[PDB]
């Protein structure tokens, strides 16, 4: 039923601007407050700001204070988070959340506010000094020493791409058992890098083909390279 | 701020999650179940607090400058991360807890390690990435060491951990040592030392070994 | 001038409330803001709103003093806080 579909995101550079917009179907807006909170990947939650759509009472967080500007329109049944003076820390997945009501509630008894009953979904917001880049794919093959009746580890290294995400598949998805697609990590220079591996019995090694299917939709890159024993 | 940040128990084990508060006045206490990879979800507001047909399950109260969420009969679904939320009576601001995580306590697991030499294709570019894999081990807590020609490496490696496997509740870890082709070609011994308790296991490769 | 709040429908789990603003001023100002809560404990407002003159607050806790206040939507002043007890 009731949702808080958000929008915006993409990529902007440090000292940039990205105006976030969160629509709202189902619930009678104006009363249920709209809240912006960031979930920086790997770390936890960080509240950005809150506002009471009908009365329009501004509430910002010290981390982002002044940089952003929150607003909304009761007619549009939608809220707006204006992101300005973006800095490196601002990289996060932004979340939209709905709160309670009661003008008395917001005033006087505020500290007794109910929690964010209805949340949004998240849209990637990456602030970096680069451009859409396709990854480089290199193989990670085992050798004949690694035998031990069924132990052979191989995989693909997806290096130096931007922005997230990339999808990784093995033999057009068929190879799924054992696959440990690692979460992405960034290289000190500022480019994304992950690894994807899978364990196989040391009997089928040559007989069985291993094609890691990598896709970088951001730059419409589709790499279908095979991993051969060395 | 929460006193726990990462915990572990088993199915059915009554667990206690804590979270430090700002005191001020007896204020709101809302916790959220952020299942890894989905979106934060509120448990429910039911006096005793739960997420089902008015059960107990996720139940909480207040204890001092902290609050609690002790669940009694732990079930598989519950395993996730949890955050404590409040409403300050200052500028209508919203604080947040550090974030606690729940892990499935599994028998001590062996870090099977397989080291990977940088592919020859990559070396052409001028970069050398040697990666070390710690497959299906528990606890997550471990220590990986990179020694090149018996010289411990510092400020040159990156690490990545998967999320707990859904059946055996293990982890897979990748530590990636990025080296320059030049520096790579001038050395021979390449080892990745793992210390999982009092048994420190090493796996190495020699430049050219094939 | 704030609404006057009074109770006619207490129960074990139900507290039913009523307010009576004077007819001369009955400009039917949108809805009425019934801002209720528990006492010094569980803070979930659970506030309900209605343009009528009476509300039937349901799913309330037994033998508990719930704090209640009615506010004119103000699109200007709210009523005094009231304390009622379930059965």
């Amino acid at each position: 039923e009731v949702q808080l579909v958000e929008s915006g995101g993409g990529l902007v550079q440090p000292g940039g601007s990205l105006r976030l917009s969160c629509a709202a179907s189902g619930f009678d807006s104006g009363a249920y407050l709209r809240h912006w909170v960031r979930q920086a990947p790997g770390k936890g939650l960080e509240w950005v700001a809150s506002i009471y759509p009908s009365y329009g009472y501004t509430s910002y967080a010290d981390s982002v204070k002044g940089r952003f500007t929150i607003s909304a329109d009761t007619s549009k049944n939608t809220a707006y988070l204006q992101m300005n003076s973006l800095r490196a820390e601002d990289t996060a997945v932004y979340y939209c959340a709905r709160s309670a009501a009661s003008y008395y509630g917001y005033w006087h008894w505020y500290h007794f506010s109910p929690g964010m009953d209805y949340w949004g979904q998240g849209t990637l917001v990456t602030v970096s000094s680069a451009s859409t880049k396709g990854p480089s794919v290199f193989p990670l093959a085992p050798s004949s020493k690694s035998t031990s009746g069924g132990t052979a580890a191989l995989g693909c290294l997806v290096k130096d791409y931007f922005p997230e995400p990339v999808t990784v598949s093995w033999n057009s998805g068929a190879l799924t058992s054992g696959v440990h697609t690692f979460p992405a990590v960034l290289q000190s220079s500022g480019l994304y890098s992950l690894s994807s591996v899978v364990t196989v019995p040391s009997s089928s090694l040559g007989t069985q083909t291993y094609i890691c299917n990598v896709n970088h939709k951001p730059s419409n890159t589709k790499v279908d390279k095979k991993v051969e024993p060395k | 701020t929460q006193s726990p940040s990462s915990l572990s128990a088993s199915v059915g084990d009554r667990v206690t999650i804590t979270c430090r508060a700002s005191q001020s006045v007896s204020s709101a206490v809302a916790w959220y179940q952020q299942k890894p990879g989905k979106a934060p979800k509120l448990l429910i507001y039911s006096a005793s607090d739960l997420y089902s047909g008015v059960p107990s399950r996720f139940s909480g109260s207040r204890s001092g400058t902290d609050f609690t969420l002790t669940i009694s009969s732990l079930q598989p679904e519950d395993f996730a991360t949890y955050y404590c939320q409040q409403y300050v009576s200052g500028g209508w601001l919203i604080t947040f807890g550090q974030g606690t995580k729940v892990e499935i306590k599994r028998t001590v697991a062996a870090p099977s390690v397989f080291i990977f030499p940088p592919s020859d294709s990559q070396l052409k570019s001028g970069t050398a990435s040697v990666v070390c894999l710690l497959n299906n081990f528990y606890p997550r807590e471990a220590k990986v060491q990179w020694k090149v020609d018996n010289a411990l490496q510092s400020g040159n490696s990156q690490e990545s951990v998967t999320e707990q496997d859904s059946k055996d509740s293990t982890y897979s870890l990748s530590s990636t040592l990025t080296l320059s082709k030049a520096d790579y070609e001038k050395h021979k011994v390449y080892a990745c030392e793992v210390t999982q308790g009092t048994t420190s296991v090493t796996k190495s490769f020699n430049r050219g070994e094939c | 001038e704030p609404p006057k709040v009074r109770l006619e429908g207490r129960s074990t789990t139900s507290l039913s409330v009523s307010w009576s603003i004077p007819p001369p001023q009955q400009s039917r100002v949108w809805k009425y803001e019934v801002t209720y809560r528990k006492k010094g404990d569980s803070n979930s407002y659970n506030v309900r709103r209605t343009e009528g003159f009476s509300v039937t607050l349901d799913d309330l806790a037994p033998d508990t003093t719930y704090l209640v206040q009615v506010q004119a939507l103000t699109q200007g002043a709210g009523s005094k806080v009231h304390e009622f007890q379930t059965l």
